[PDB]
């Protein structure tokens, strides 16, 4: 498992290794915290599904 | 004119009161004892406004 980690490696060079995982082009026009905006916004729309449930008794749904 | 007034009227009263509650049998409308027992909300229709208990 030890060698697993490193098997991306051993079919590159040291120059394509450095270019690939290394000098990543950058590039600062992406929504980086679109996941977190994502996950933790599902709270809210998840709430607009779940106030609807049609149980009947008003403390079920409390 | 008063005591023809007063005839309508009472036929009013008994005919506005049935509107709500039809006329089944002779007893004319709204004649049932039994409609002013205790009642409760359909099932398929509870007090959407507030709480019951
Ligand atoms: C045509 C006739 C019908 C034929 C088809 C019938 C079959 C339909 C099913 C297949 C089609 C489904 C379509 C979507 C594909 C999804 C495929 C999938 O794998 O999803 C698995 C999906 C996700 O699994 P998961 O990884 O465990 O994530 C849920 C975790 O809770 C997550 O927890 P977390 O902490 O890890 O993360 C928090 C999470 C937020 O998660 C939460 O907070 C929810 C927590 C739940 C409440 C807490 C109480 C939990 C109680 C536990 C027991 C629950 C049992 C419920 C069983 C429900 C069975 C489905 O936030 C997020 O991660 C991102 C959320 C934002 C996502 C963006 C929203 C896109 C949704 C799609 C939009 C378009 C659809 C139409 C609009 C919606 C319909 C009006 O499983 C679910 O279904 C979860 C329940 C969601 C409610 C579903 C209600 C919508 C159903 C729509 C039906 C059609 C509309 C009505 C049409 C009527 C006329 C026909
Ligand atoms: C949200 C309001 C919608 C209506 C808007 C009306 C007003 C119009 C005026 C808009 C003016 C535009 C100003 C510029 C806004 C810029 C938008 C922005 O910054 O985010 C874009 C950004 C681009 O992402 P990157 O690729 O990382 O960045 C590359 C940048 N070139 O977009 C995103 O990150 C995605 C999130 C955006 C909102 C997504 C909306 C999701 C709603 C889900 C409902 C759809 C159903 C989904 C069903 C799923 C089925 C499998």
């Amino acid at each position: 498992d030890f060698a697993e980690l490193l098997r991306p490696l051993r079919s590159l060079s040291f120059n394509q290794v450095v270019d690939r995982y290394v000098l990543i082009p950058p590039n600062h026009t992406f929504y980086r915290n679109w996941t977190y905006e994502k996950f933790l916004g599902g709270f809210g729309l998840s709430y607009l599904i779940l106030r609807e449930l049609p149980l009947r008794n008003f403390y079920a749904r409390v | 004119i008063e005591r023809m007034t007063e005839i309508a009227l009472h036929v009013f009263r008994k005919a506005r009161a049935g509107k709500v509650r039809p006329a089944q049998d002779v007893r004319g409308p709204d004649g049932n004892v039994n409609d002013f027992l205790e009642q409760r909300r359909p099932f398929e229709h509870p007090n959407p406004t507030g709480v019951t208990h």
